[PDB]
């Protein structure tokens, strides 16, 4: 398909096959992200879903192993650097009833 | 004749002599040859000298007695002078459907016909099928017939080299060449079947894959956003977008035709429903709304435009994906000699090409097993391009007879063409080449070399230039020469090579290429030489041009930056000759191409006669204006003109290394190239 | 990881064919041992056994090793290569050498630089005993880029000719009319080019202003049996 | 032999050599690559053109 | 600028026209000049008002008030207005542009129409009033030199040369000669019969002179029509002596070293009063005072980035 387009497309179909199962909930899209753009993500859908449970679905394909330290990649605003996005801190943006 | 000249005293001489001569050798093709082409010549001596006095009641009524006395044999003529050459008879070949085509509708030049037609090989027709169907429609009856009956036969045997260009006139707009394409067609589906209609498919789902919907909305929003924005053309903005609502009417009929349908269909047809509404009501209000769904779509299709890099035929065109052993032989291969090299089955992937076109790269396994490439191209009419290689192929044998040339291994480079509408068509893939532009921008990147410097040192110098006087022009022009060393292609012609042995025969075979399409494309006329529109074999050092719509001195005759050049000759290409410069191998080669080609006058003059008058091609002529007859006899005097040396001032007559030296100065002239347009990059 | 290779460069006391030879061998066996990349290092064993591994090799070794070299380690492998392609030519030794400079000029390290000139002029000149005419012919060319002069043109010429390529040695012909004149050419580089007919005009204009020169006379001889003017020649 | 093998070309007679011309790597490795890539390369080019038939069955 | 006698603009490619003076070489006044070049400047007669044409407008700024942008843009023409003459009572003023077009325009009323048209095949390259203020000599880049009268409309073409691109010509104030020069660099004088009443003027031709090597690009008499300088992009303003036609002196501006390509071509120039002087307009950037007789820089006047193509000079009293 093409670069830009098949990443949209792959987060149009994976939210879809998630939609079989579970229907009535807010879905939110982050595609190649950053950092500061995971954090704005999580933070938010830990306010709305207050006491609730809240899905974190994370597909590293494009990026490389994760480390030994804790650590999970993800991009910088050019796509010129993997970034690599701390476990601890992924887990204070997120709330505590989480998947 | 080369004494006193064609006049009324010598016609009725040399007539005499030739005639005599048919008589003591009977066999001997010159003989025959020269006795028809007098004949021929004989004919326009009079036509010409009726319209310069009779024009400018009983004169057209003396000229069809005066004609048919030497029209009558010089159709008797050139039918023996082609049966005795059976090998190399374009030229003679040519010269009868100029004759039938004009004064075929006489009884007695029918006649001629008829019996000739019956006595010639069928395999000689082969040669001249684009001219042919090109008069497919012929609104004279009797002239008509007899094509009609001659293409059958060629049906009959040699179907495989009619079935292609029968096909793009079967599917022709106007009215009178469809039915006459698909009576032709009728006739040779009892022979074959089969083979017409794997045809009549193939090429119907090809033109499907050379422009799809999204593609189509593009180009046809763009021409109707100018019509009503730019130019207040309401009525004529309807024309443009109300074939694509019933372009669409159809249905999906493909994949990706129903994934558009699915996306933006919807709103197409909402926003036709506005544009219906303002033909029964007249309303600004109403119109508005339609834009503003239009320019939705356009943004999103703009946006998707750019990452179609590759398509799938699963999606595009699925007929095309499940086509295997097919009987139709894969296209400009077919030769009446070989054994017919049949498409065995087509891949499943269309590389396109990121231009401003967006060419398909798409490719034909063979039943050879060899694989065939081509370029699909859409929305640019190859008409002219398959004429121009016809002329290329003409050219090509008499560089192959001369000694002179065949030593040298002179030769143009040509490619397979084939229509497929007025539109689309296929262009066959030359391998191991790649444009100069490309070549030059690739060695700047390497060696760091910015790539438009030449550009940015004349617009530091003086920031206006596109609006300089000529003489403050060449300044700035010549500042930017002596300002940068030119030798990037010579450079990289070493550097690409691998041995200097290897290096040495590359750019022999550079310079005499160069040298060839030069004088070829002189005469011809061919315009447009931009560094995009030639290539370079990264293998024989060959040169090769592509491109063939600015032909005949179009682009010298236009009205925004016209042309001021005969052929490109400009520095760089200079540069990557030996180092003594134009005047070794190129001013020579240029010498015996241009003496081949002043020979076989006829020959070039027959095909360029040919493809002027061909009412077909015509349009491209009369469009630099803002009476195709007349334009269209001022062109050939021009070719003429350039054939005999009469091209710069009419009084003189130049010998070759004369009109050669004239041209080289032309091409060469600074106060010329900074004239021309600034992407034509008159500095490489 | 220099000593042994010094020895190989510095020897140059060779006076035979398979003396040169032997500095070759030991010349590029001492470069695949010496080189950094192991890739090639590992062919230094099969290469002592199989010699032409090492031919093959040669400017891969040479290029690995002569980066890494320290500027008067560098002139001293020059000298030796200088004294090899000068002192005892040898069909083998010298197109090694010359393919050396030439697979030398496509890299970026740029070329070997001899002899102050990049030995544009000592290649050419070795180049033409080898009848590597094409390779001769660059080197020629570069020679005139710098700076054009007659006795370049000449050789440019007959390069040219052994090289089976009049039209373009007749294209040197017409660069010394407009850019020297007519002084600077020579009667016999008509005669080279086969231009009889030109090479009599200039052999007789010669002969009026110079007295009776052995060389102009037989000059203009060798004109009239080319021209089969036996009359004249015969007179 | 060498005297007949003259006699013969000279029987023949002096083949005009355009009727002749129709009566019949490593630096192209380095033209492409960067130094690092390009010294596996031409090792193994070379070491596969021992590795076929011949020279190997000591090597 | 206005009120001080002698004038001295000058302009080119950077979108200034600086207004320096001869006796000291300072720059009293710059007025910019966007959208284009300027292909030729003008003092008006008068001198009121400065003209300056260039790419689609012949502007005029003032002369007298300090610091103002153009009084009078014309505009209405297509490609290049590349002349610029002015008639003596300062009514009219004619042109000659890329369009192939000569015309001549209403200073006094509102039209922005030219009022009459004369039409040629080629683009002109140089317009000239003949001093009796009824002729209007036209070149152009055929080759054809023209003679468009101003009441008869009798227009009496002549080609010196075929196919050469003649790129000035001038005639002196008093109508003995009138020199033309062309792309080659030759310099073809006409001597004139004294036909201004009758309007004869033919043009008997004199002296091809073999002035330069490289394009010639300009000619000018002096007021005293002793002197004949000629222009060119070998870079260097030759003065021919009307007499002999033969170099008197070579003002040259090149390098005095075989390594420098193109410094800059030598374009316009202009005779003092009293023909002494002459100043000259280079690409170098610089304009410059040269002494005639002898051969020196008097002055040179530095103000501006771009390239110099034009001069006006004006001594009139
Ligand atoms: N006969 C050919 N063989 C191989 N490659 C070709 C051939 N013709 C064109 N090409 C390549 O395909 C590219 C695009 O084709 P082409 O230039 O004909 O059309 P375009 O650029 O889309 O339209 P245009 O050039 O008219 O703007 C060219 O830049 C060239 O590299
Ligand atoms: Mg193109
Ligand atoms: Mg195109």
């Amino acid at each position: 398909m093409g670069p830009q387009k098949a990443l949209e497309t792959i987060g149009a179909n994976l939210q879809k096959q998630y939609e079989n199962w579970q229907p009535r909930a807010r879905y939110k899209q982050s595609l190649d992200p950053t950092v500061d753009e995971v954090k704005k993500l999580c933070t938010s859908l830990r306010r709305n879903a207050k006491e609730e449970r809240v899905l974190f679905h994370y597909n590293g394909h494009g990026v490389p192993r994760p480390t030994v330290n804790g650590e999970v990649w993800v991009f910088n605003k050019n796509y010129t650097q993997y970034i690599p996005l701390s476990i601890y801190d992924l887990q204070t943006w997120m709330g505590s009833p989480s998947i | 004749l080369n004494l006193q000249g064609i006049n009324e005293s010598t016609i009725p001489k040399v007539l005499q002599y030739y005639s005599a001569a048919t008589e003591h050798d009977r066999s001997w093709y010159k003989a025959w040859h020269a006795w028809a082409v007098m004949n021929f010549e004989a004919v326009l001596h009079y036509k010409h000298q009726n319209q310069a006095r009779d024009e400018k009641k009983k004169v057209t009524e003396d000229l069809s007695k005066t004609l048919l006395m030497y029209t009558v044999p010089a159709v008797q003529g050139f039918f023996r002078s082609i049966s005795l050459s059976r090998g190399n008879n374009l030229q003679d070949t040519l010269r009868v459907l100029t004759l039938w085509f004009d004064y075929g509708h006489w009884p007695d030049v029918n006649e001629a016909l008829v019996e000739g037609v019956k006595a010639i090989q069928i395999d000689t027709w082969l040669q001249v099928i684009p001219q042919l169907i090109a008069r497919i429609d012929t609104p004279r009856p009797l002239v008509g017939r007899l094509i009609h009956q001659l293409l059958t036969d060629i049906g009959r045997y040699h179907p495989q080299a009619l079935i292609y260009p029968l096909t793009v006139a079967s599917k022709s707009t106007t009215t009178a060449r469809h039915n006459a394409a698909n009576k032709i067609l009728k006739n040779m589906c009892e022979h074959s079947n089969t083979l017409v209609q794997q045809a009549m498919m193939v090429s119907e789902e090809l033109i499907r894959v050379a422009i799809l919907w999204h593609e189509m909305w593009h180009e046809g929003l763009e021409e109707a956003s100018r019509l009503y924005f730019g130019e207040r053309n309401v009525k004529g903005m309807f024309e443009v977008l109300e074939p694509l609502h019933a372009m669409m009417e159809r249905g999906p009929q493909t994949l990706k035709e129903t994934s558009f349908n699915q996306a933006y269909g919807r709103d197409l047809m909402e926003a036709q429903e506005w544009c219906r509404k303002y033909m029964k009501s007249g309303n600004v209000k109403d119109l508005t709304q339609a834009w503003d769904l239009y320019y939705h779509v356009f943004r999103r299709i703009s946006k998707q435009l750019p990452q179609l890099t590759s398509l799938e035929l699963q999606y595009v065109s699925p007929k095309l994906l499940m086509c295997r052993d097919l009987e139709l032989a894969v296209p400009g291969t077919y030769d009446p000699n070989q054994p017919i090299i049949r498409i065995q089955s087509i891949a499943p992937s269309l590389q396109v090409i990121t231009s401003k076109q967006r060419p398909r790269k798409l490719t034909l396994m063979g039943s050879n097993g060899h694989e065939f490439v081509f370029l699909l191209k859409g929305h640019e009419d190859l008409r002219q391009d398959e004429r121009v290689m016809q002329l290329f192929g003409l050219v090509n044998t008499l560089l192959a007879n001369d000694p002179t040339s065949l030593r040298k291994n002179l030769s143009i480079q040509r490619y397979a063409v084939i229509p497929l509408s007025t539109n689309s068509g296929l262009i066959g893939w030359v391998p191991h080449c790649d444009t100069l532009h490309a070549l030059i921008r690739d060695y700047r990147e390497k060696k760091k070399i910015l790539l438009n410097i030449e550009h940015r040192i004349m617009l530091r110098m003086a920031p206006d230039y596109d609006h300089l006087t000529l003489m403050q022009k060449v300044e700035v022009f010549e500042h930017a020469v002596n300002n940068t060393a030119g030798d990037d292609l010579a450079k990289l012609l070493w550097l690409k090579s691998p041995s200097s042995e290897v290096w040495f025969d590359r750019r022999t075979n550079y310079t005499r290429s160069l040298a060839v399409m030069s004088m070829v494309g002189y005469i011809l006329g061919l315009g447009d030489r931009h560094p995009s529109n030639l290539m370079l074999d990264r293998l024989s050092g060959k040169i090769l041009h592509i491109d063939f719509g600015d032909c005949f001195e179009v682009a010298m005759t236009r009205e925004k930056f016209p042309e001021k050049i005969p052929f490109r000759l400009t520095r760089m290409l200079t540069n990557a000759m030996e180092v003594t410069g134009l005047d070794g191998n190129y001013r020579i080669t240029c010498h015996t191409v241009m003496e081949v080609l002043r020979e076989h006058k006829d020959s070039v003059m027959a095909v360029l006669e040919a493809f002027v008058y061909d009412p077909l091609l015509n349009w491209r002529l009369m469009d630099t204006n803002t009476a195709l007859n007349k334009k269209a006899i001022q062109i050939i005097n021009r070719v003429r003109d350039k054939l005999t040396g009469r091209d710069f001032s009419h009084d003189d007559t130049l010998d070759v290394p004369t009109q050669v030296e004239l041209l080289i100065k032309q091409a060469t002239s600074h106060e010329n190239l900074c004239q021309c347009y600034i992407g034509w990059c008159p500095f490489w | 990881s220099t000593i042994n290779l010094q020895k190989a460069w510095g020897a140059a006391r060779r006076v035979s064919k398979d003396d040169w030879l032997e500095w070759l061998r030991r010349l590029s066996l001492e470069l695949l041992k010496d080189s950094s990349s192991p890739s090639l290092r590992s062919c230094w064993a099969l290469a002592q056994a199989y010699n032409p591994m090492a031919r093959d090799l040669f400017n891969a070794a040479f290029v690995s090793c002569w980066s890494e070299l320290n500027e008067d380690q560098q002139d001293e492998l020059i000298r030796s290569i200088e004294l090899a392609l000068t002192s005892q030519d040898i069909a083998e030794v010298t197109q090694t050498l010359l393919n050396l400079a030439e697979f030398m000029e496509h890299s970026d390290k740029g070329p070997l630089p001899l002899r102050d000139d990049n030995g544009i002029v000592l290649l050419g000149e070795r180049a033409a005993k080898c009848r590597a005419y094409a390779k001769a012919l660059h080197y020629k060319e570069l020679e005139f880029q710098k700076g054009p002069t007659p006795a370049i043109l000449e050789s440019l010429i007959s390069i040219n000719n052994k090289l089976q390529q009049p039209e373009a040695a007749a294209g040197v012909l017409e660069y010394a009319m407009k850019h020297f004149g007519e002084l600077e050419i020579q009667a016999t580089w008509y005669e080279k080019l086969h231009e009889w007919e030109d090479a009599l005009v200039a052999y007789d204009k010669k002969m009026d202003t110079n007295k009776d020169d052995p060389e102009l006379m037989l000059g203009r001889m060798r004109c009239l049996e080319a021209l089969g003017e036996w009359g004249q020649l015969h007179q | 032999t060498r005297r007949e093998a003259i006699r013969v070309l000279g029987l023949l007679g002096a083949l005009d050599p355009y009727k002749h011309k129709v009566n019949i790597e490593m630096l192209v490795n380095m033209g492409n690559l960067p130094l690092d890539e390009f010294y596996p390369a031409v090792s193994m080019v070379a070491l596969m053109r021992i590795f076929r038939d011949q020279s190997l069955s000591h090597h | 600028v206005g009120s001080d006698p002698v004038i001295l603009a000058t302009a080119g490619y950077d979108h200034t026209v600086r207004f320096w003076q001869a006796h000291s070489g300072i720059c009293t006044r710059t007025v910019q000049h966007q959208d284009s070049q300027v292909n030729a400047l003008e003092v008006t007669p008068d001198r009121s008002m400065i003209a300056a044409a260039g790419y689609q407008h012949i502007r005029m700024y003032d002369l007298n008030s300090n610091n103002p942008n153009p009084i009078i843009s014309y505009d209405g023409v297509n490609k290049n207005i590349a002349s610029v003459g002015f008639h003596e009572d300062g009514r009219w003023m004619y042109t000659g542009g890329e369009d192939c077009t000569a015309r001549i325009w209403d200073l006094r009323s509102r039209n922005l129409q030219c009022q009459r048209i004369f039409q040629v095949n080629a683009p002109i390259n140089c317009v000239c009033l003949h001093p009796n203020q009824a002729e209007l000599i036209v070149g152009d880049q055929s080759g054809a030199i023209h003679i468009w009268d101003l009441k008869t409309d009798h227009n009496e073409q002549l080609i010196p040369e075929p196919e050469v691109s003649i790129t000035s010509a001038h005639i002196d104030p008093d109508a003995s000669y009138m020199a033309a020069v062309n792309s080659t660099g030759n310099c073809y004088v006409w001597n004139l019969t004294g036909g201004i009443g009758d309007e004869v003027t033919q043009l008997i031709p004199k002296t091809k002179i073999p002035a330069h090597t490289r394009y010639a690009l300009q000619c000018r008499f002096s007021p005293d029509s002793t002197l004949l300088a000629t222009c060119s992009a070998d870079q260097t303003c030759k003065i021919w002596r009307t007499s002999n036609f033969s170099l008197m002196t070579e003002l040259s501006i090149k390098s005095g070293n075989p390594g420098e390509s193109s410094r800059g071509w030598m374009w316009g120039c202009a005779f003092s009063g009293d023909s002494q002087y002459i100043v000259t307009a280079s690409s170098d950037n610089l304009a410059r005072l040269w002494c005639v007789e002898t051969g020196e820089i008097k002055r040179e006047y530095g103000g501006h980035q771009k390239a110099v193509v034009c001069l006006a000079f004006n001594d009139s009293v």
